[PDB]
């Protein structure tokens, strides 16, 4: 009673306001020019399609939890709400970019993804500033899905600096705005764990007590650590999938409990792997040219006792981390030493004090402007 | 057309005014606030044609004592005897460091705006500034701080006027933007000089090489402009402080004790209650030294506006003529 | 700028001059007033600008390119921290 009722309450209003939309939204340019021509507001739209979208994956995951298995939600969902909404005509505005939001949100929930090469090759439309950042913010969760990292630092980077011109402002960020910086900066971390020693670019996005803190749990998860892991993989897969919500605890009720070990299996495998590699990435290419006493204690370094040693060392090498010339005769080994620069962000910066400049004497102006 | 604001145009500066400036140059007391004199023009169409200048010459050395009524009176006698008469529509400095508005300078130009709205104060900033864009400068002062004229004092008037609020960032005028027809003598001039007079041409144009490779004048600038922006930062950030300490902190204290006082006395006064609250020297307001504040660090701006400019093509200037 | 368009103008009144200097030797007879008369003048210029050719001096103009640029971010920095003193005062 009550929780499960108002999902009933919204699930009637979403599915009659769709008979509504699939209904009137091909012809009806009458009831839109009128809706065009005699207001002198027009946010409320924006805010409304990002709300339905919220309310519907709480309701949603909620759903799911509890009926485990064979049950109606994502069907319906998929099929009528969600494919309907896609197929038809985007409303002159960034309309059509709000309804391709959600349906990639909802998309991204449900872990089939692909289609990113259909949904942005029909996205031709001008990035006005929150329809870059809600892009950004998806397009950033498919290349850490990918395992891009070195691409999907750069796009949470940007919406985890927020410095994207945004101009809100009617509360569009909305009632989760912390709770979505911190879900950037979480996967920006576990990023930064992949590659770092490489950036030189974490400053922009992360403030030092933040690089800090990471770079403690860094350093210990690449040389002992178990428990870093263990923090870093329940903080994160809890904001991997985004579930919005959960239901209550309690002795009862399984479900929500398949769910949850549903989550886990999956984000656990493909980390593990990921954090053995973060590791074997950890020493330093310390000189380029090793020979064999060189490469003797590199070996000891890598394992021992002892037996088998160079084996599981060309596996070690061959996941990326070392493109090498190896000569027999000579018993010298010739690798390269992968290199970064530094004075980047700078250049952006600089642009940036401008706007920042601008944006403050066009707010005391219009300040102004009512006291003329 | 030229008009501004209340009845102002724009303002039309002779080429023979400006030399007439440049042979009183900024030597003879280089570091010296000298005010160099006056301007004198006339109502023409569209505009205010400024067709002469005559300087005011005080005791200088390092010091500069103020000087006689009688000499202004003679010269403003002596020139409409060879031309027109004394319709004085301004006045101009150069003078020391690149451009700086000493306090007195804007009181002095309130009075002389108070007097006469029709005027414009010319600024004349050009190898001490790096010549470097914007080297005159020719501006007036806003009606709404003329109108409630006089005066601003320390708090009482400030604090009554500045709260109907005073625009203080200004309108500047434009000068050159067409001939004024007496560029003819000048014309006739050119194609000689060039001429066979090659000479002079060349060696003017020389100078520039041996100015700019002995002239340690990027940095040299930037010394003074750092110099110049700490002094007026640091007395405006004490300036503040102290108001602060007065407006937040004497109340907030006053306020912790007459709310442990409790705060009515039914059958007497009220003794202690009655001492409580007198005004401190600032008890809101001080825009006299403020708005003073404001348009120094808006000269300051400048500066480093201009700076950047000459920066931003040394650098491409530099880049372009090496790589090949 | 106005300076260098003035320049630029010049340099291409150079171009100009040197093909017509050049081409009256190739034509029949020319130059003799041009000739290690123009070839000092070209060298004045040179020894000038750009000073010396390696590598050195290079990566030494470009290092004191990017100090100059420096100086301008900081000055654009010290310019919005006036502006940020500002903001807060006229409110």
């Amino acid at each position: 009673q009550w929780l499960w009722d108002i999902i009933d309450e919204f699930i009637y209003q979403f599915q009659s306001f769709s008979q509504y939309r699939c209904k009137t939204a091909k012809k009806s340019e009458e009831e839109i020019d009128f809706l065009r021509s005699n207001p002198k507001i027009w946010n409320v739209h924006s805010v409304l399609n990002v709300l339905h979208s919220l309310v519907d994956k709480s309701n949603i995951n909620r759903q799911l939890e509890v009926y485990t298995s064979g049950g109606d939600p994502e069907s319906v969902a998929g099929e009528y709400g969600r494919h309907s909404l896609y197929k038809m005509l985007g409303y002159f505005s960034l309309v059509g970019l709000l309804r391709l939001h959600s349906l990639l949100g909802d998309y991204y929930q449900a872990i089939k993804v692909l289609e990113n090469i259909e949904l942005n090759k029909k996205s031709m439309y001008s990035r006005v500033p929150e329809c870059q950042v809600t892009t950004y913010y998806y397009v950033g969760f498919a290349y850490l899905m990918m395992r891009r990292y070195q691409d999907a630092i750069r796009v949470f980077a940007n919406i985890l600096l927020y410095i994207q011109r945004t101009k809100s402002m009617f509360q569009r960020t909305t009632y989760k705005y912390e709770m979505i910086n911190k879900q950037n900066e979480q996967m920006h971390a576990l990023l930064a764990i992949a590659l770092t020693m490489y950036p030189m670019r974490i400053d922009e996005s992360i403030h030092l007590q933040l690089r800090e803190k990471y770079g403690d749990k860094m350093l210990r998860m690449q040389k002992g650590d178990p428990q870093v892991y263990e923090e870093l993989f329940s903080y994160s897969c809890p904001k991997f999938l985004s579930p919005v919500v959960p239901n209550y605890d309690s002795v009862h009720p399984n479900y929500h409990k398949e769910p949850f070990l549903q989550q886990l299996k999956v984000f656990s495998d493909e980390v593990q792997q990921q954090a053995q590699l973060s590791t074997i990435r950890s020493f330093l290419k310390l000189y380029t040219t090793m020979p064999v006493a060189k490469l003797a204690g590199f070996l000891d370094l890598t394992e021992q006792e002892f037996r088998i040693q160079l084996l599981v060392f060309k596996h070690k090498m061959k996941n990326l981390v070392w493109t090498s010339g190896i000569s027999a005769l000579d018993g010298e080994f010739q690798s390269a030493s992968e290199v970064d620069f530094y004075i980047d962000k700078d250049m952006i910066h600089i642009a940036d004090t401008k706007v920042a400049r601008r944006y403050g004497d066009f707010f005391i102006r219009q300040i102004h402007k009512f006291e003329e | 057309g030229g008009s501004g604001d209340s009845a102002v145009k724009q303002v039309q500066i002779d080429g023979l005014v400006v030399l007439k400036i440049i042979k009183h140059y900024q030597e003879e007391g280089q570091g010296t606030e000298v005010v160099q004199g006056v301007l004198l023009g006339l109502v023409v169409e569209d505009r205010l044609e400024i067709t002469n200048c005559f300087p005011f010459p005080q005791h200088t050395e390092d010091d500069a004592d103020f000087d006689e009524v009688q000499y202004q009176m003679e010269m403003m006698r002596s020139l409409r005897h060879v031309n027109i008469d004394h319709l004085h529509v301004g006045w101009y400095q150069s003078t020391y460091y690149g451009s700086f508005v000493t306090r007195a300078l804007l009181d002095s130009q309130f009075s002389y705006q108070h007097a006469i709205e029709e005027s414009v104060v010319l600024i004349y900033d050009p190898i001490k500034t790096a010549q470097g864009s914007l080297s005159l400068k020719a501006y007036r002062l806003t009606p709404k701080l003329m109108e409630v004229c006089k005066e601003k004092d320390f708090s009482p008037e400030a604090l009554k006027k500045a709260n109907i609020t005073f625009e203080h960032m200004f309108e500047e005028v434009p000068i050159v933007i067409k001939n004024s027809h007496l560029i003819n003598v000048l014309m006739w001039e050119l194609e000689k000089k060039s001429a066979v007079a090659d000479k002079h041409e060349l060696l003017s144009l020389a100078s520039s090489n041996h100015l700019g490779k002995n002239l340690q004048l990027l940095m040299d600038r930037v010394d003074e402009m750092s110099q110049d922006i700490v002094k007026y930062n640091t007395y405006m950030r004490n300036t503040s402080k102290q108001q602060q300490q007065k407006h937040q902190y004497q109340q907030r204290r006053q306020q912790e004790n007459m709310q442990r006082q409790s705060r009515g006395e039914p059958p007497l006064p009220e003794e202690d209650l009655s001492k409580l609250f007198k005004p401190p020297q600032p008890p809101a307001r001080m825009d006299s030294l403020l708005i003073a504040g404001q348009i120094n660090t808006y000269c300051q701006n400048i500066k480093e506006f201009t700076a950047q400019n000459l920066g931003k093509l040394f650098m491409a200037q530099a880049l372009q003529e090496y790589n090949n | 700028s106005d300076l260098q368009q003035v320049g630029g103008a010049s340099a291409r009144i150079q171009d100009a001059l040197s093909t017509v200097l050049q081409y009256a030797e190739d034509v029949l007879s020319g130059k003799v007033s041009a000739d290690n008369t123009v070839g000092r003048f070209l060298m004045s210029l040179v020894n000038q600008v750009p000073k010396i050719v390696p590598d050195d001096f290079e990566t030494m103009l470009n290092s004191n390119i990017n100090d100059l640029l420096m100086v301008t971010y900081l000055a654009n920095l010290t310019q919005s921290q006036i502006a940020l003193n500002e903001k807060l005062v006229n409110l």
